[PDB]
RNA sequence: UAUCGAGAGGU
DNA sequence: CACTCTACCGATAAGCAGAGCTACCTCTCGAT
DNA sequence: GCTCTGCTTATCGGTAGAGTG
């Protein structure tokens, strides 16, 4: 109902500096719980490394869900957003 | 983590619902009557039972828990009395709305005097705001002073036919003036509390909707108090001045006023009652009532206390700069925090701050225990609350914190996956940096911590001009982050670096000062 | 722990004492009112159902996800293993030897008869079909709901109802 | 004692869009604090026994429809002042426009 | 739609001048072999003179300059300013293209005519700052670009290109990738307090600051004084 | 005691003996009681009797 | 500012507060709909299938 | 009494369960945590619809702890007694204080005063039963009841029966 | 269009409403000797169509309390006779952007 | 490890 | 058909009371 | 102790209409 449908997604295709710090904190903290590594893991260990790592990879498994002001909503996945 | 296990499901506010509490609910809520105004049961220790501090209120004690909800005083959130009046007063902060709602009812039967005949007052039951609606309802019914029988063949509306008053207010009393037919004799009245008590409990739901109050949340009778909801004593708690001598918080006192002035109520209309006492001893129950709630009431004294200074009401609790709001919940002291003197430093990147290794010790970062720390983290431990590189607790899976000052066989410590070390201030580790006053958001941004001897907080010239700085006594102000997710925001979005232009003038706020400029010259 | 779709109810001034539950004054309570919804939004009438149906939606529902299990590829004691935990396996077994042992129409042939035989509250329509009657005497008594509704065929329902039953 | 964070320096967060950090500095730094409501009427009215894991809202009849909040404690102590002027602050966790 | 750390003081070069000035930088005469362009900078100066449907572009080309400047001079900036805050620095952009592509010399350049201006007008429908195909967005959207897109074909003008920054086809792509992507860099991101930083930034002077001015001055307007000083 | 409010503070303060210097200037100090509430800046003004 | 006159005015009308604004949710203690908080996060399920099956919940 | 009813449950997923099989996990933990539970305001959720097909939707995660919270939206089978309901049993227990009788989930108790005089509590009988002249209740009897009070315990409900009425007895 | 010239009684004011659906307005005569809306500080406003206005709501999903407001007394909206409801575009010189479309809804 | 005030100070 | 004579709603001021008055930080001292 | 704005009370007509010669 309120979900917006890919092909009908209006809004920016880039990572904004509020999600990037968003889901690289998120990520990290879910990183320091164990959870699965999309990406090899060589010297860089610290749950913030790891996670940007992820993010250079478009490897980090999150969506963003963006909020439009009547309530409805886009998915869109990190994978899929252009990191600069 | 710090709270039990609780199975009820955790959830945010969406959505708040104001109104006013009913007299029905005001009872349901209740956990104890409250009737006698000795706070003890007789000198003898413990809390009268039916008192002020009845232990059904809750527990502010650390060795008795709650006889309510069984908890200790840290769960506990204190559970509410009531106290029932023997006549019903006006709330002090409705008093001039209980007049304006007055002027627009019949103060006989409790008929809006206008009816969706009449086409103007038509048009004002369609506006959607209730303030606004009642707001214009009123404008039209102040002037009708008769209740109407008939419609304007006879067509009745149900009207009585009584002269309205015209309603004055003097202090906390409402006086109404009917006009009796020319020009002859008016004779003004007391508009009690209780006369108008029941003319409004005759106000219809549909007249009720067209003075924008509402059925179930905000009905018009409840502006008149007939039972107090008694706070806990966690709203009100003692204090002790020298160890073995405790007082009690103005809102206590002020109860027990309304206590003792509520019982002198009862004892005057069934016995020794003079009417000219009457009338006083129901006033000063008033009064009590009035200044618990707002004690700068215009026209009239403060309620003092015997020390002479005004008593603190509730209303004064919540405004003002130090108020529940200001003071309290837009901002707070908080934990994880530093201050000292500044100092320049020729030999600090522009983002780097140099903490004293003092600080560094007193502050800490809980790092949770992984495979890449743990051996990194166990030598933290074995350091100590005293050395640095060192660590002050161990947080388990469970919340129990190890003290790690008190701790003597540390060595002996296994640390778990999942478990957090809150460990020293390190360097690189990220913190927020600030120079009061705060005007612009550049005056906190987040800086890398290096470590230093001596005891100032270290900064690099050219991040002087942001938070306008200098060193000629200036203090700082340092905020540690608690998390992987408070840490990210400040290094990915206040980091100096990020903030060397600003969006203000479209140009950098940073720039090369004092000896590197005279010298680059 | 497991909510419904019935949300709401916030306080209302006046209490309400017509809520006790009593099948015989059809008073079921607030989960069970005649108009549902379901998972979208959409109203939707109360499912009641009759100790047969439920014995076909039970056996359909419990093969059908071992059978999902399986990729592709009888006994209530067997089907009724396919449940998770000691505690499911319980209550699934002690239900299918109940209704094994009361469901008049085991079949979905007679059991559609049933159906279009009876299609007035959802509630009643599943008790005619689990409880066998006689006669109209002991239909208005066990569900003291069909008197002042004034529309029988009753009899014939019953006697179609007991026609269609299988011996056994 | 800790450092007051002030109505300028929660401007100075808002600005940065750091709502992690300003939450954390208000809560888990200060007065964090967990109460129950009651889902039926939203005030603070529950008494909740957690060894015993039993909840009720009296006034309602209600042990089931039960939420569990963070809030400051502050924000507690405001509300239950609310509560002693007759003023009824429900908090509830759903919307209905 | 831009972010307020991303603009710099840009001249939009279509603005000042005189009449002739103006005709003198931008406007190319494959007919007038002395007002067309050098030979020694292009190398196919032969296949150019006479060509009227490569002429139908360049004058598409002069045309749109003609328009930006009414534009600019009788509804924008009528008083002539021509400097303003702008996003996306060309300077920059162009002396970096002439350092990375070796753009020194006397070398004649590969870059076509029609790539120039099919390269540029194609730029701007790329410059995104609404996305979406509503008819209001597109015409929100074009609004929303319409004074940098005068900046931008204000410099990458056809004469200017090969005369004055003597840009090849590699720099020129190049250009244009840069200026795309710079574009994007410089919008506002969706969550940004706009209100709490403008509150700010106009507080924050005044902190340090015959008609009333100053403090007295902005309590008057902020406070919607009925009787000013 | 009983009237500390409407009262005016501060008349008799804590000898300042920090330094020399200091006890000295407090010894010969005087007060204006006018407030801070009410800016106005008339009374705060070097006025040119106090040569 | 009136911070108490607002509070009585909003229970004598019953005013529903839908608490969107920045100010409501910090004194609530919630992450405020500003920043970092104007969006949600969810879990990515689609991206996680890509990982072997060895790292499969048991 | 049986219903179809729609419900749902909160599941919260730490991230060490991020993996690739994330999806049947919570689909495998709903059935679980759902089937053969009883609550007062359901009753007995029997068995759950379309199992294997739930759509357990996208997990939001936790602001400052990083597990996932899903709601799982499902339809199951539930069974509810209530108080005037008439249904049919099945004895497992007689004693001198009545009989037991199993309808379906759970069990319900006749006392000796919800049982008509002329039923007798015969102990030397082979096997035990309360027996009449036409009349007999012996383990394994179907039995027709009327439940007249339903208590609950949230984890088991309990329901006293009689047989103290017209049409209500051995059948 | 009823121009006066000095005043208009609040008595015969009365009469304006009670002659729906046909609409009147009044103006004083002195307040027409300057047209306003040819002021260098008065854009261009140009009413929406009933279509037009339901195709703005759309467009930014938008209940109408959320578009910017121009009062029905405002000079202009009386020279466009501007009802409750109507939709004003206004075309905009901008020195950010050049043009801004600019929409308010009558009051 | 108190509360309410007051006074003097720091940037 | 020319007069006043009073019941209306404007539009007046008109007087009033209260609401608000930078940020953070230090220390001593007296009363309860 | 000082500035502001809004809200609650008197004065001002101003008509606008029956009673009038
Ligand atoms: N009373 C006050 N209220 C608020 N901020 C104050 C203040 N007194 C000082 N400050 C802060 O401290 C700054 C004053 O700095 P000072 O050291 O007092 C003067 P300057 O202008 O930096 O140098 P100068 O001594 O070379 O003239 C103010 O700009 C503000 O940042
Ligand atoms: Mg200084
Ligand atoms: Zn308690
Ligand atoms: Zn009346
Ligand atoms: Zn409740």
């Amino acid at each position: 109902e309120l979900a917006i449908l890919k092909e009908e997604r209006t809004t920016t295709p880039y990572l904004t500096k509020y999600e990037r710090a968003r889901i690289l904190g998120t990520r990290a903290l879910q990183i320091s719980m164990n959870a699965p590594v999309l990406v090899d893991i060589e010297g860089e260990t610290d749950p913030l490394q790891i996670a940007m790592k992820e993010l250079s990879q478009r490897k980090i498994p999150l969506v963003i869900r963006r909020y439009l002001p009547d309530g409805s909503y886009e998915d869109w996945g990190c994978d899929e957003l252009i990191v600069d | 983590s710090q709270f039990p296990y609780s199975s009820a499901p955790l959830r945010s506010v969406k959505e708040v619902q104001f109104g006013l509490l009913s007299p029905e609910e005001i009872r349901a809520i209740s956990v104890v009557k409250i009737e006698y105004p000795e706070i003890m049961d007789e000198s003898r220790q413990r809390p009268r039972e039916g008192g002020l501090n009845d232990p059904k209120l809750g527990s502010i004690d650390r060795n008795f828990k709650c006889q309510t909800c069984g908890e200790g005083m840290a769960e506990c959130p204190g559970h509410f009395g009531h106290m029932e009046l023997a006549k019903p007063v006006f709330h002090i902060g409705f008093i001039p709305k209980i007049k304006k709602v007055c002027e627009c009812i019949c103060m006989n039967c409790g008929k809006l005097l206008l009816d969706e005949t009449n086409p103007t007052m038509a048009q004002a039951i369609r506006i959607r705001d209730p303030k606004k609606r009642f707001n214009a309802v009123w404008q039209l019914c102040k002037t009708k002073m008769v209740c109407e029988a008939d419609a304007p063949k006879v067509v009745s509306r149900g009207g009585c036919g009584n002269t309205q008053p015209v309603v004055r207010k003097d202090g906390m009393k409402l006086w109404g003036t009917w006009k009796k037919s020319r020009d002859a004799q008016p004779e003004r009245k007391l508009l009690t509390p209780g006369e108008i008590l029941n003319v409004f409990k005759h106000i219809s739901p549909e007249d009720c909707f067209r003075l924008g109050f509402n059925e179930d949340y905000a009905r018009p009778e409840w502006m008149i108090i007939t039972v107090l909801p008694v706070p806990p004593p966690q709203v009100r708690p003692s204090i002790a001045m020298d160890e073995t001598t405790q007082g009690q918080d103005d809102l206590t006192h002020k109860l027990s006023d309304i206590l003792k002035a509520n019982i002198n109520v009862q004892k005057l209309e069934m016995d020794g009652s003079p009417q000219h006492i009457i009338n006083e001893v129901e006033q000063l129950l008033q009064f009590h009532v009035a200044t618990y709630m707002d004690n700068d009431i215009a026209g009239q004294p403060q309620a003092l206390q015997k020390s002479g200074r005004p008593v603190k009401a509730i209303r004064a609790r919540l405004k003002g700069k130090e108020g529940r709001l200001r003071g309290n919940l837009m901002g707070k002291r908080v934990d994880f925090s530093a201050r000292t003197v500044i100092s320049g430093d020729p030999n600090l990147e522009l983002d780097q701050v140099g903490v004293p290794i003092s600080i560094a010790k007193t502050l800490s970062y809980p790092e949770t225990v992984t495979q890449y720390n743990i051996h990194r983290l166990t030598e933290y431990v074995r350091n100590g609350p005293n050395e640095h590189p060192g660590a002050k607790y161990v947080i388990r899976d469970n919340g129990d914190r190890i003290d790690l000052r008190y701790h003597k066989r540390a060595g002996d410590i296994v640390l778990q996956y999942g478990w957090k070390v809150e460990r020293h201030l390190m360097d690189d580790d990220p913190v927020l940096f600030n120079r009061q006053p705060s005007l612009h958001k550049m005056s906190m941004m987040a800086h890398r911590v290096k470590v230093m001897p001596y005891s100032t907080f270290r900064l690099n010239l050219s991040v002087t001009s942001p938070y306008n700085a200098d060193f000629d006594g200036d203090e700082m102000n340092l905020h540690v982050p608690q998390s992987e997710e408070t840490r990210a925001e400040l290094s990915q979005l206040c980091a100096v670096p990020l903030q060397i232009v600003s969006p203000q003038s479209n140009k950098p706020v940073m720039g090369i000062v004092q000896d590197t400029l005279c010298g680059v010259r | 722990v497991s909510t419904s779709t019935v949300g709401a109810r916030r306080r209302r001034a006046k209490q309400q004492v017509d809520d006790e539950e009593n099948a015989t004054l059809l008073r079921l309570g607030p989960e069970f009112a005649l108009k549902q919804y379901d998972h979208d939004g959409n109203e939707h009438d109360l499912i009641a159902l009759s100790l047969s149906e439920s014995r076909l939606l039970i056996r359909e529902a419990l093969k059908a996800r071992s059978r999902a299990r399986n990729g592709g590829v009888i006994d209530d004691d067997e089907l009724a293993k396919v449940t998770s935990g000691a505690v499911a396996n319980g209550v699934v077994k002690k239900t299918l030897d109940y209704l094994n042992t009361f469901a008049r129409f085991k079949d979905e042939e007679t059991c559609t008869a049933v159906d279009q035989l009876l299609h007035l509250h959802p509630f009643e329509i599943a008790q005619l079909s689990s409880l066998g009657c006689e006669d109209v005497d002991e239909a208005i008594t066990l569900i003291p709901s069909l008197a002042a509704k004034k529309e029988v065929n009753l009899q014939r329902i019953l006697d179609e109802l007991n026609r269609l039953e299988d011996p056994y | 004692g800790g450092l007051r964070f002030g109505e300028m320096e929660r401007d100075c967060m808002i600005a940065h869009g750091a709502a992690g950090f300003l939450k954390e500095r208000l809560m888990e730094a200060s007065d964090a604090f967990r109460v129950h409501v009651c889902g039926i009427c939203g005030l603070m009215s529950v008494i909740a026994n957690l060894k015993k894991n039993q909840f009720e809202c009296r006034s309602c009849k209600n042990k089931t429809n039960i939420y569990q909040l963070h809030i400051p404690y502050a924000a507690k102590l405001l509300f239950q002042e609310l509560m002693a002027m007759n003023i009824a602050p429900r908090l509830y966790t759903e919307r209905s426009g | 739609g831009l972010d307020g750390t991303q603009v710099e003081r840009q001249t939009i070069d279509t603005i000042p001048g005189s009449d002739k000035a103006f005709h003198k930088r931008y406007y190319v005469d494959l007919m007038d072999e002395k007002n067309s362009i050098k030979p020694d900078v292009i190398e196919y100066a032969a296949d150019i003179l006479g060509d009227v449907e490569l002429q139908k572009e360049l004058n598409s080309e002069y045309e749109q300059l003609v328009s930006d400047r009414k534009f600019l001079r009788e509804i924008v900036f009528v008083n002539g300013d021509h400097n303003w805050p702008l996003p996306v620095n060309l300077r920059r952009i162009i002396q970096n293209a002439q350092q990375i592509f070796h753009l020194d010399r006397a070398k004649a350049s590969d870059l076509t005519i029609p790539e120039i201006i099919h390269g540029v007008r194609d730029l701007c429908k790329k410059l995104f700052v609404l996305r979406g195909e509503n008819e209001l967005i597109k015409e929100a959207q074009q609004n929303a670009t319409s004074l940098f897109q005068c900046l931008v074909r204000a410099r990458l003008a056809t004469r200017r290109i090969l005369e004055e920054f003597r840009l090849n086809r590699d720099a020129f792509e190049w250009v244009l990738g840069t200026i795309e992507a710079q574009f994007q860099r410089s919008l506002v991101h969706p969550g940004e307090m706009v209100g709490v930083i403008a509150a700010q930034s106009i507080g924050e002077p005044a902190t340090q600051m015959n008609v009333t001015l100053g403090v007295p001055r902005l309590k008057e307007i902020l406070n919607v004084a009925k009787n000013i000083k | 005691q009983k009237k500390a409010m409407s009262s005016r503070a501060g008349v008799s303060q804590v000898l300042n003996r920090y330094t020399y210097s200091s006890t000295l200037s407090h010894l010969r100090r005087t007060n204006t009681p006018i407030g801070r509430d009410g800016k106005l800046a008339k009374p705060r003004q070097l006025h040119n009797t106090h040569w | 500012e009136e911070t108490v006159e607002i509070l009585f005015e909003a229970g004598a009308a019953a005013e529903l507060d839908d608490c969107r604004g920045v100010s409501e949710n910090v004194m609530l203690g919630q992450l405020a709909p500003m920043g970092t908080g104007a969006f949600d996060v969810m879990i990515d399920e689609k991206l996680l299938t890509s990982l072997p099956a060895d790292y499969a919940p048991t | 009494m049986f219903f179809l009813k729609d419900l749902s449950l909160i599941l919260t997923l730490h991230p060490s369960y991020f993996g690739p099989q994330m999806n049947q996990y919570l689909r495998e933990k709903l059935l679980t945590d759902v089937e053969g539970t009883c609550t007062g305001q359901f009753g007995y959720i029997v068995t759950v619809l379309d199992g294997m097909n739930i759509d357990v939707g996208k997990g939001r995660i936790i602001p400052g702890s990083g597990s996932a919270e899903f709601e799982v939206k499902y339809r199951a089978v539930v069974w509810k007694p209530f108080k005037g309901e008439v249904v049919d049993a099945i004895v497992s227990n007689v004693s001198p204080i009545g009989f037991f009788a199993d309808v379906g989930p759970l069990n319900v108790f006749v006392s000796t005063r919800l049982i008509p005089d002329n039923l007798v509590y015969n102990p030397s009988n082979s096997p035990p039963a309360y027996m009449s002249n036409d009349e007999l209740i012996t383990k394994g009897s179907k039995v027709r009841l009327k439940v007249v009070g339903t208590r609950t315990d949230v984890n088991e409900i309990y329901a006293i029966g009689s047989i103290k009425e017209d049409f209500l007895g051995a059948i | 269009i009823f121009i006066y010239q000095n005043n208009i009684t609040p008595s015969a004011n009365k009469m304006i409403p009670t002659v729906s659906p046909a609409i009147i307005e009044t103006f004083q005569e002195s307040d027409l000797v300057v047209n306003i809306t040819h002021h260098e500080l008065v854009p261009k406003h140009i009413r929406l169509s009933d279509g037009e206005k339901s195709q703005l709501l759309q467009r930014y999903k938008l209940k109408e309390s959320q578009l910017p407001r121009i009062q029905r007394e405002d000079p202009v909206a009386r020279y466009l006779g501007l009802k409750r409801g109507q939709v004003v575009k206004i075309i905009r010189r901008s020195e950010t952007s050049g043009r801004y479309a600019s929409y308010r809804i009558c009051l």
